[PDB]
This record gives C-alpha cells, structure tokens and sequence, in this order.
RNA sequence: AACGAGGAAUUCCUAGUAAGCGCAAGUCAUCAGCUUGCGUUGAUUACGUCCCUGCCCUUUGUACACACCG
C-alpha cells in the first residue's frame, strides 16, 4: 500500500493473484481481515483487501461459501463506526476552509 | 595466619579441544585447562605453556570455575595464537613475545569455531550459542553479528569477505551473504543434527548422525531455492557411530579424513577426471551388459569418493590433523581422551596403503597420566607419588616437576608411601596387595589374594613395622614388616564391611569407618572398642585425627564435616559445605588447620579453633579425588579427575519543547534545500546533511513524524498549546511538505488531522488577522489534498459497507426459509437472534 | 540550573506589584523612623509625598529602580 | 464481537487485532510475549 | 562589671491561625519552678507547582454505552 499510493487496486499482478485465490484461502483472508478491521487503525488495509475481493469475485459464489455470514456480521458495524468518524474529520476540514475564507475576507 | 596460592600444574597434555601443528613433522600446540601447550615430537619435553594474566587461588582471582581453553588457532605469518575460553572469552597470544595483546568479550557460551582472515585481520568466531560474530581485530570490537540458527554452531566456512556457510546441530545448513549482511540459503541436512562441514571450491561434504555424508554442489547461480546449492552425494558406513569432524587436503589426487566418535579415523581420497571418464564408460559397459543410468546417478557419491584406509587407534581419540609430503608418505597428528599425543604414518604410492595397519609412530605419554587418577602421596619434602588406574605409579621431584620411574598394576584403589627405603605400597580392589621400590629393582613384593572382595583402605604406623588394611569382605587385616617381606599380624571381622581405616599419628588409637553409618575406634595395642561415633546419616567417607591426637575430623557424603573429641567421644562441631559431596579431608601437621576436597571442584582451607573457612580454592573444574598435605612445610597437593595436579605454597526536555526544537531543525533543513532548488533554478551548494538526519536515516518528514508519534496521547494538548506562533508557521510548512510527499500521509492521516485542526482552532485569531500570500496558498493546497484523501477513504468505506450489506442480504434471501405466520416469524428471529448478557444492579 | 546558578529576569503580576509596592513603602517608613527623632506618621507622610513625586529620594523608588536594573543587568 | 483468544494452538491473538504465530517470531520476542502473558496470568 | 533586639546552623506556620493583653480555676493520671480554662485585640504572604527534595501508586481498559487510545 505504501507503494501503491504512488479501478486498479494494487499492482495488477497482486490483484490477479487475489482473483485466483481459493475458497479456504478466502475464508482465512476474510478472517484475518476481520481482526485487522476490529482494530481502529489498520482498517485501511482491511478495507483495501475487502474492496479488492468485492471487485474481483462472484458475489453469489462468495455468499454460497459457508461461514461468510458469520464473518460479515462481524465486519459490518465496525466499518459503519469508521464511516461516521471519517464524517467528523471532513466536517473539521471545513473549519480549515473557514479560516481561509475569513483571511481573504480580511485582505 | 598464612595465605596460600598455587604454584604450578602437571600432566595435562591435551584437553578436550583442538590441536594445531606448526611445521618445523613440526612442533605442536595443544590445549591444557587455562593453558596452551607447545612442545616437540622428536623429544617430548615442554617447550612452553601459556596461561592467563593473574595467578589463581587469591581473593583477586575469582572464586569460580576457570574457563577452559576450548579452542585455539595459529597464524604463523602473523605468529598469533587466538585462544578461546569456555565461558566465551577470546584472547590472542604470541610464541616469541608470548604476551596477550587484545581481549574480546562477545560470548556467553563455549567457543566452538575460530577462523580468521588474519590476512585482513578479520576474525570470525562461533561459540556454543547460535550467533556467529565477525570481529575486526585492529578495531578491537565485533564488526557485526549474524544470529539466525537455533541450537549452536558446529560447521563453518567463510570465503573472501563475500560468503559464509554454516551448519548447525538444529540440523540445517544455512548460507549468509555478508555484503547483503543477511541470509540467503537454507537446506535441511540430516535426520537429527549435522556436524561436519568441509569445503573444496566446488565440491562440499557434510557428515551428520547416521554414519552418512552428503556431497553438495556449490555455485553462484541466480536461483533462490535452487541454483546455489544442490544435493548430489549420499554415502553410508564409515563406522556405525555418528560422524564428527572432516578435514581436506591434497599434494595430484586429493585426500580427506573424518574423525568418528570412537577410536577410528576414516580417510578417503578423490580421484581425477581421467579415472572419472574411465569409471563412467566402464559403468556404461556394465549398463549395456537409462534405468541403470539413474542407478549411476545414485552411485555418483562412491563414484567420485574413494576410501583410502582406516586408522584404528588406542582407547579413544579427540583431535586430529594433517602432515603431508611427496605423494609417498602421509603422516597424521592425533591426540586422545586421556593425556596422549600419537603421531601416525601412512605410506603409499597413490595406489595402495602399503600396510594393513598404519605405523602408530611418535607416541608421547610420559608426563601424561593416561587414565583417571585414583590417589596420591608425598615422600619427605622431596618426592610426590601419583597413583593412577593402570597402576601407573609416578614419582616426581618437586624442584624440577619431572619424572623418575614407572610401574603397572591395573585398577588399584589405595596407595601409601613408606619412608623406610622410600618404598611405595599399593592395593587393588581386585583384592590384591602389591609393593614396589625406587632405587633398587622395580617389583619388591606381590601379596597375591589379600582378600576375596575389594580392599578399600591402607595405612601405616609411624613404626613402619605394622601396616593396616581394610577390605570390604568384612575384614580388617594388620601386617608386620619382616626383614624385606611381609607377614599377616591379625585379621578382624565385622558384620558390615570396612569402607576406610586409619591409625593415630601419635600411635595411640585406631579408627575404622563403616557402612552402617558409623566410626568405630579401638586402641593400637588392645583393640578394645573404646569409642563409637554415630550420626552421619550417610556412609562416612574419610578420616583424620590431628597432631596430638586430640581432635577427630570425619567426612561423610552428605556434605558436612563433623568434628569430634577423643576426651569422651562427642561431636564437637558439624559444618555443612562442599555442595556435591566431600571426597577427602586432611589436617595440617602442626595445628588444627585443615583442608577439605570434594566432588564439586573446590578445596577449602579451614581453621578448627575458630571453625571457619579462611580460604576457598577454585583451581579446576572436575571432581577432586586425591589430597596430600606436606609433612613439614605443609604445602598442598591435589589430584583431580581431569588428570590434573596442583601444588600450593604459603605466604530532560518536556513535550512541546522537544517537538518545537525538532520541528525547528527539520524546517531549517527543508527551507535550506528549497533555497538550494531555487538557486539551481537561478543556475540554469547543497547544504550539508545534519548529523541527526543522516545518522538516524530519516527524511525530515518522518523525523517530525517520529517525534509526534513519540509524544503520548495525554500531553499532546498541553504541548500544542504551549507552542508559539512562529513555530505554528513552521508547522504549516511541514504539513505542506507532507502533502508533497503523499505516501507518508496515509499512514498518519488521523494524527495529522487532529493536530492540525486543534492548532488552528486555538491560534485562530492571530493567524486569521495576519496577511501572507504564501500562507494563503499553503492553506489552499493543504485543504485540497485533505479533501482528496478523506473523500478517498470515505469512498472506500461506503463502497464496502454497501457491498457487504448486499451480500448478507443475498444469503438471507437464499437460505431464509421464511415463516409467513408473522408471530412465528417474530418468535423465531428473536429466539435465534444474537443474545448477550450483562449484570445489572437492581 | 544544577550549580551554574544565576539571576534571571521575568515580568510580574499586578497583584504582586501592588503587594510589593505597599510592603516596600511601609518598610521604608519604618526604617526611616527606626532610630530618629521623627515618628512613623511624619516620615511616612514625607516618604509618600516624595513617592508620588517619583523623585528619586524615596526608599521604595530607589529599591524599584534597583530591581529593574538587576533584571536589565542579567537579562 | 470482540476478538477472541486464539483458536488454533501455534498462534497468538492479542486483543488489538495483531495476530502472530510461533513460526514467524524471533526468539527474543517469543521471550517477551511469554513475559507479557506471565504478568497477565500473574494478576489473573 | 555585664549589657543597645542576640551569628553559624536549626525548628515551625496559611484566618478568627502567628503574635499581643490580661481575668478564673487547680477536678482519683501529670502540673505549683507550673498546668489548664475564658475573653479581649487581630495581622503580612502563599491557596499554584511537580523543576529540586523526598514519599506513594499504576503500568493488565475489564467497567456495560458514546468517545479516547491500543
């Protein structure tokens, strides 16, 4: 990720490797993703692997693989919490813009 | 009050360590225990021997086991002798100047392999821990360290400065590259451990545990798992034991040997390409007489290998090395378990070993004692009498430390010195009683069949007319000295067997120490059972009774001296010490000061009138078996299971402030480099990199980022409040430089956002009342970039939330066999939904 | 500082200014009428009048300029 | 869901979502982890 | 003939407190060389800090949201 900050999600080689990932491998990847998202900091890496899987698999097949309902019920509300925190961050980026507009109001 | 120190040492020819050979054969260097031995082969006399700086036995010397010379290595072109001690200390010596020049300290474990490019003074060492240390000699520190194996180091080869190949008992071979300073290759060598590593520039050999060697091909080929190292050769049965050490030489056909566990050295030879082509096509003839070609692929090992011969030595062997010449005679230096150097010969004409048994030449066994030493004695201020378990009796003169004469009896148990005629008398547990001379012929008399079990003790009156003997066939036999033969005075039985005996030095009483844990005491002229000593709780092992025959001291194997009085037979004082078990205790000839020796490599010197240990002695490391006190001057003699003899003669910035000054330096360098870039724009000097930046190896961005992450999450607000306005401006410029270096952003976006917003919201009024177009543009750029990054993360979050909600919805649609009865649906989903319990207070 | 000790100059709070000024004025009056034929009321009156004059003969005035110049000297 | 203590035996789950194994650890960090579990079980 | 408010060190104290002034008693232990009651008069300067001196406590969220860190 530190590399690929510079619909491509990674190096395209790594992307294709994830798209050729297997079923038991997928369950393991979702499980360790679940942990990484449970922490409130590594959720960026958690989200990158989730979105890469989502963009490169068949959703019906994913759902029909067993256990994914357990791991998805584990995943979802932590991501909603992250979402509302990001909302607060944007709303404070606007105090930064206000300082701009008042400074040029003064000038 | 007289202190004591050791003067010297005897008989340690070559300890459990390596052996090295200087060409003039040539002269030889081996290992004593905290001493290095160097002498000649032609003769057999100690040229020199080297120990540490400070003498042992003082309070200055540490009360500890001395770290034995586990390894030693010689460079004649530098004339240096690197020695290595078992707690892990590396020293270096010379032969002419014979001084210690520089002393390292890098190991916690016993030193195993010591190879140095003294050509470049790069010393590479490995001890019994796992880490291999590269030292630079002239810098007198370790250059660096490689720690990746897990058990210990036993195989080692360094080449150029480039390559390092290691084999370790955690049975794996690894290969480090030293320029990349880390590991490249790893393979599994043998079943359990792997020990022997030997290198020729393409062909490499390792021996493991199953009498089994593997031959390996070495390259510098590109591959990571392959390419470098492959696994060609498999050979079995040098001898059933495991393989321990390999060494490789030539003149020209090449030869190597492997020292096994037992008495056997298996030496092999590798032939050349002509015979390789001969053997290939001849085996191909046997083939025509590719299935059998992969059979050739099996037999490749013995196809190149060729066994030269075996060497079968005496009792055991411990170290071995080469002396080659002329392609006709190949001689070999060897040293054994017990103290023996053995120099061997193989004659040949490239074709045959020319003799089924090589010539076991040049044996050095004189000063060594060649077995486990069993007892000791003194002879009237001039001689010392060591008796060892081959019946090796050796007299020594104290002034010159050399030898006089030699006998043999086999496995003896007890010895004494008789001053009449300077006779020495011995007894063996194969129950026989022998006695021999010094100036007349060897054997004086052999009383065959003393008893029909083991005899155990033997002492003498001051008369010299009566000897006393104790034999574990429940018998104690007294002898008289007929004028020079012997007769049996008396034989007295008991119901338990004799463990030891003694008589009074002033010739009054007689003590017998017995397996029923007791000490009986009779008289010398009556045998009247005057005293009985009880209460040792183990079989009492040794006996002494002082110069006036007033004080008894008794030694039992439950680690306590017990001191007794001949007035009535009461224990004066007990004294627990000597953690393993006491072997032998002896008084001094003059007063109640004594010496105790025990099975834990200690000799303690005590006063009885004060009941204390005045001195504790830490000469050696093995069990102390024999102890002799001198008759008049009183020097101390000790013999120890490592076949060693010893002699002893008498004499703060706060959060906020740290952030501000670090930000100060970082902004200084960044603004300097931007002045540099605009000056290059005018050119169409680089400002010097600061010590802190170039030393911690950081961009200024990660440097300020480090100090922010270091400041903890409860002093942050006080810090950002206490910083003033100019440093606020420098902070904003720092943020804009991060927005240029985007990749440091996305790992610290929350920290950046929280700190930035708090700084501006607090310091708002001054900052908005200012006017600065660079500030306006800085705010504009950081606004745009923050919006891009935050909306990016928000895009990812909401995208994946929606996707997974759809996925879970699809599962519920496909597998949720619904109940149309809505009350049943309520009940089912509620009693099958997730429950979770908490403890409320009512 | 850990041995290399010195005097350093800071500003001062208004309350400390008031308390310091008052304590100095009264202590100057008392030390003026310590051992003299004048009494505290008289010499305090003269000292206060010269103090409001600010004219460099008042005890508190001398001490004040001495204080600020100490601060100046080891600024 | 809080992160549970580790299911399989050769791996260690902490409570902040960094999973480790006993195979990818250097032995000093193995020693550190044992000491941390030691002080945890020392209170508990 | 000593003596003009009592050095070096050292001890204590943040409001009806330091200090000053007296009147009463004399309670089964102590106190008359004194001890304890009661009233009068009533201040200056701190009310912050862990920087020094020392002292302690915690280094495992465990307690159930939100938040914070990890």
């Amino acid at each position: 990720l530190g590399e690929s900050r510079s619909e491509v999600i990674f190096n395209e080689e790594l992307d294709q490797a994830i798209s050729i990932l297997n079923d038991e491998q997928l369950i393991l990847l979702m499980k360790r993703c679940r942990d990484w998202n449970t922490n409130a900091k590594t959720h960026t890496i958690a989200q990158r692997t989730i979105r890469c899987i989502l963009m490169h698999h068949n959703i019906a097949k994913l759902s029909e693989i067993p256990g994914m309902v357990k791991i998805v019920d584990a995943i979802i509300p932590y991501t909603q919490r992250h979402f509302t925190r990001v909302d607060n961050l944007v709303e404070q980026s606007y105090i930064l813009d206000y300082a701009l507009v008042e400074m040029d109001k003064l000038f | 009050y007289q202190r004591f120190e050791q003067a010297a040492a005897f008989g340690v020819i070559a300890s459990n360590a390596n052996c090295v050979w200087i060409p003039a054969p040539g002269q030889l260097i081996t290992s004593a225990l905290e001493d290095v031995n160097i002498w000649d082969i032609k003769t057999g006399d100690l040229v020199s021997k080297l120990s540490d700086g400070l003498p042992p036995g003082a309070s200055d010397a540490r009360g500890a086991k001395p770290a034995e010379c586990t390894y030693l290595e010689a460079h004649k072109d530098t004339d240096l002798l690197a020695v290595g001690y078992a707690d892990g200390v590396i020293k270096v010596w010379d032969l002419m100047s014979k001084t210690v020049l520089l002393n390292f300290n890098g190991h916690k474990a016993a030193i195993t392999l010591l190879q140095f490019d003294g050509t470049g003074t790069r010393l590479i060492s490995g001890s019994k821990d796992s880490n291999i240390i590269v030292w630079d000699l002239v810098g007198e520190v370790g250059l660096y360290k490689l720690r990746s194996h897990k058990d210990s180091i036993t195989g080692f080869w360094c080449q150029g400065e480039d390559w390092l190949i290691s084999t370790s008992k955690d049975g794996m071979i690894k290969l480090w590259d030293l320029k990349t300073h880390q590991c490249i290759e790893t393979h599994i060598a043998h079943t359990g451990e792997c020990w022997g590593l030997a290198v020729k520039d393409d062909l490499l050999i390792t021996t493991g545990t199953d009498s089994q060697v593997k031959i390996w091909k070495l390259d510098i080929e590109n591959d990571k798992m392959g390419g470098k190292l492959t696994e060609m050769g498999i050979f079995e049965k040098q001898s059933k034991q495991r393989g321990l050490k390999i060494e490789f030489i030539t003149n020209k056909t090449s030869f190597f040997y492997i020292q096994n566990a037992d008495k056997t050295i298996e030496t092999f030879r590798i032939r050349k390409e002509e015979e390789i082509a001969r053997g290939l096509k001849k085996r191909e003839k046997r083939l025509k007489e590719e299935e059998i070609a992969k059979s050739i692929k099996e037999s490749y090992s013995s196809f190149i290998l060729h066994p030269f011969q075996t060497i079968r030595s005496l009792y055991k062997i411990k170290s071995a090395s080469w002396t080659t010449v002329s392609s006709s005679k190949l001689e070999l230096v060897l040293t054994t378990s017990s103290n023996t150097i053995e120099y061997y010969s193989i004659p040949y004409e490239k074709r045959d070993p020319t003799s089924p048994a090589p010539l076991k030449t040049h044996t050095i066994e004189l000063q060594g004692q060649r077995t486990d030493v069993r007892s000791i004695d003194i002879s009237d201020d001039n001689k010392l009498l060591a008796t060892a378990s081959n019946g090796s009796l050796k007299i020594w003169n104290i002034k010159t430390h050399k030898c006089i004469r030699t006998f043999e009896c086999g496995y003896a148990l007890t010895c004494k010195f008789l001053p009449g005629g300077l006779l020495v008398i011995l007894g063996t547990r194969n129950g026989e009683l022998q006695l021999f001379d010094l100036a007349s012929s060897s054997l004086l008399d052999t009383i065959e069949d003393a008893h029909d079990a083991a005899i155990w003790s033997l002492d003498l009156t001051s008369d010299g007319k009566r000897l006393v003997t104790g034999s574990a066939d429940k018998t104690v036999k007294f002898w008289d000295f007929k004028v020079l033969k012997l007769h049996h005075d008396t034989t007295l039985e008991l119901t338990d067997d004799i463990l030891c005996v003694r008589v009074s030095p002033d010739d009054r009483y007689l003590a017998i120490s017995l397996l029923d844990n007791t000490v009986k005491v009779f008289f010398l002229d009556s045998m009247k059972f005057y005293l009985s000593l009880y209460g040792h709780k183990l079989p009492v092992l040794s006996i002494d009774i002082s110069f006036d025959s007033k004080m008894i001291i008794t030694s039992s194997a439950d680690k306590n001296i017990k001191i007794w009085g001949l007035d009535f037979g009461d224990c004066h004082k007990s004294l627990f010490a000597h953690q393993d078990s006491i072997m032998n205790v002896k008084f001094l000839p003059q007063s109640h000061n004594f010496f105790s020796c025990s099975k834990d490599a200690v000799v303690k010197y005590w006063d009885g009138e004060k009941f204390e240990c005045i001195q504790k002695l830490y000469a050696h490391q093995s069990e102390v078996w024999a102890l002799a006190v001198a008759t008049d001057g009183g020097f101390v003699v000790s013999s120890s299971h490592d076949h060693s003899i010893r002699i002893w003669e008498e004499t703060s910035l706060k959060a906020g402030e740290r952030l501000m000054e670090a930000l100060d330096l970082g902004i200084a360098e960044i603004e300097g480099l931007e002045a540099y870039n605009r000056d290059m724009k005018l050119w169409q000097i680089k400002p010097q990199g600061n010590a802190v930046l170039i030393a911690v190896n950081k961009t200024p961005e990660q440097y300020i980022m480090d100090t922010l992450l270091r400041i903890r999450m409860s002093q942050l607000e006080d810090a950002l409040m206490v910083m003033p306005f100019s440093y606020v401006l420098k902070f904003l410029k720092f943020i804009d430089t991060v927005m240029q270096n985007k990749t440091l952003l996305h790992s610290h976006l929350p920290l950046i956002c929280k700190n930035l917003f708090f700084i501006i919201k607090f310091n708002h009024k001054e900052l908005v009342s200012q006017k600065n177009e660079e500030l306006k543009l800085q705010i504009n750029r950081v606004k745009t970039e923050l919006r891009s990054a935050l909306k990016s993360t928000e895009d990812d979050l909401g995208f994946n939330v929606q996707g997974l909600k759809f996925v879970k919805q699809q599962w519920n649609l496909r597998h949720n066999y619904e109940f149309v009865d809505e009350y049943d649906q309520q009940e089912k989903e509620s009693n099958s939904a997730r429950k979770r319990v908490f403890g409320t207070v009512i | 500082g850990g041995g290399a000790a010195r005097r350093q100059a800071v500003d001062v709070s208004p309350l400390r200014r008031v308390n310091q000024a008052i304590a100095l004025l009264t202590i100057g009056a008392r030390e003026a009428a310590f051992r003299n034929i004048k009494t505290i009321a008289e010499t305090l009156a003269e000292e206060l009048i010269n103090a409001a004059k600010g004219s460099s003969t008042s005890y508190a005035i001398k001490k004040k300029d001495e204080l600020e110049r100490v601060a100046k000297s080891n600024r | 869901y809080n992160v549970g203590k580790a299911e399989k035996d050769g791996e260690i789950r902490l409570k902040n979502g960094v999973a480790m194994s006993k195979e990818e650890l250097t032995r000093e960090d193995k020693n550190r982890l044992r000491r941390a579990l030691k002080r945890k079980r020392s209170k508990a």
